């Protein structure tokens, strides 16, 4: 995750095209978010 | 750090004004991926002293 | 034929192409110049 | 040997083996009193007729990714891969869309489809993609 | 759909009327405030 925050943020600014490749990466592929934000189980990021 | 990562992978701030589709594509599902809740209450999370 | 149809459907808002535009017009329209001779040579001929 | 193409009637038909079933159900929606879609299944139809009119949904218009994004900032074409389409209801003559509500409890998720009077937003088109590697 | 379907050909899934006589005779159900709770079918024809 910190080495894709370096890829997405750089100079102080939000890269246009990798931000949307990363994002539409991360919700083709919903485990990266982690237990957590898994649709079936709706643990909540609070609750987690 | 997920949630850092999808902060920084958010539109700017010009796209938004200036209403792109993508960008305020984007943002929904940030939006909908994150919810305003959750994000307050870890905000007023009690921390130890 | 589909990425120069996807390029021309990005630059048909726009007015004027941009001379980076141009070139890659010129480069992939080459390219296409090319496999058409080469569909020519190939059918040249009494090849049924 | 046949493509599906523009302005052709198409039903939304998906199969889901439950309690070892293989029950084959199809989208479905009212449209009037009750936006929100469903499956009705095809499966078992000797013993109870499933009803097709809520169920047939016209392809409107198919077209290109970047063709779209012109269309929205702005033949019987026979569909391919990639290419985003419009599908609008028979009965109900609105288009089916992709709504912001979400009913579902169980995946907070998750959204919900219904039928928008209007293709005025991008949520009424649908892309497909390859199912199979094939 | 087949897509196969006969230009002015009856096909399944339009909705018609019978006309069981020569004109003005298409079946029908039963009326609405009948007691036979719309159940029967009638060849009553005219304004119908």
């Amino acid at each position: 995750l910190d080495f894709l925050r370096f890829a997405v943020f750089v100079n102080g600014e939000s890269v246009e095209e990798n931000a949307n490749v990363v994002v539409r990466l991360l919700i083709r592929k919903p485990e990266c978010f982690g237990p957590a934000l898994r649709g079936e189980g709706g643990s909540g990021l609070l609750a987690a | 750090a997920l949630i850092d990562l999808l902060g920084r992978c958010a539109p700017e701030m010009h796209l938004i004004q200036a209403g792109k589709g993508e960008a305020l594509r984007i943002r929904a599902i940030l939006r909908s991926l994150v919810p305003l809740d959750d994000l307050v209450g870890i905000i007023s999370l009690p921390l130890q002293i | 034929q589909e990425s120069i149809s996807d390029f021309y459907w990005y630059y048909s808002g726009k007015d004027v192409i941009e001379e980076q535009g141009k070139r890659n017009f010129s480069k992939a329209m080459s390219v296409a110049k090319q496999v058409f001779n080469s569909l020519t040579e190939y059918i040249q001929g009494p090849c049924t | 040997v046949q493509f599906l193409r523009t302005d052709d009637e198409v039903v939304l038909q998906c199969s889901a083996t439950v309690l070892k079933e293989q029950l084959k159900l199809c989208l479905a929606a009212e449209g009037f009193g009750n936006r929100l879609c469903f499956l009705e299944p095809t499966s078992n139809a000797q013993n109870v007729p499933p009803d097709l009119a809520i169920c047939c949904f016209t392809l409107e218009q198919s077209l290109s990714v970047r063709a779209l994004q012109e269309m929205l900032a702005n033949g019987h074409r026979t569909l391919l891969y990639g290419h985003a389409i419009l599908l609008r209801h028979a009965h109900s003559r609105m288009y089916l869309s992709c709504l912001t509500t979400s009913r579902s409890m169980t995946d907070k998720l998750a959204f919900d489809v219904g039928l928008q009077e209007d293709a005025t937003g991008e949520a009424c088109w649908w892309t497909m993609h390859p199912a199979s590697k094939q | 759909i087949c897509s196969c379907c006969e230009e002015g050909y009856v096909t399944g899934g339009h909705v018609l009327r019978l006309f069981h006589g020569h004109m003005d005779e298409c079946l029908t159900i039963s009326a609405a405030d009948s007691d036979d709770q719309r159940r029967l079918v009638y060849y009553e024809g005219g304004a119908v």
